[PDB]
């Protein structure tokens, strides 16, 4: 980011099977 | 319920999950010419799931 203008983590495109949206000092996470 | 369908050559084909797959809502359409299923039973298509 140099707002969030820039998504190249990925390189090409695919099936994509499955998307899903929703809302996102300690984050535990399993 | 699309205004225009692509070509045959050129099909455009949608991805349908993560909903409640009510076949009933097609019969509200026209007669339709062929409905052959294979496999599938379309009296009970609603009661099996894919
Ligand atoms: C959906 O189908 C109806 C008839 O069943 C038609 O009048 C209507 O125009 C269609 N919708 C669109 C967006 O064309």
């Amino acid at each position: 980011v140099y707002m969030e203008s820039e998504f190249r983590v990925y390189s090409s495109a695919n099936n994509c099977t499955f998307e899903y949206v929703s809302q996102p000092n300690l984050r535990e996470f399993v | 319920n699309a205004t225009t369908f692509a070509s045959v050559y050129a099909w455009n084909r949608k991805r349908i999950s993560n909903c409640v797959a009510d076949y009933s809502v097609i019969y509200n359409f026209a007669p339709f010419f062929a409905f052959k299923c294979y496999g599938v039973s379309p009296t009970k298509l609603n009661d099996l799931c894919f």
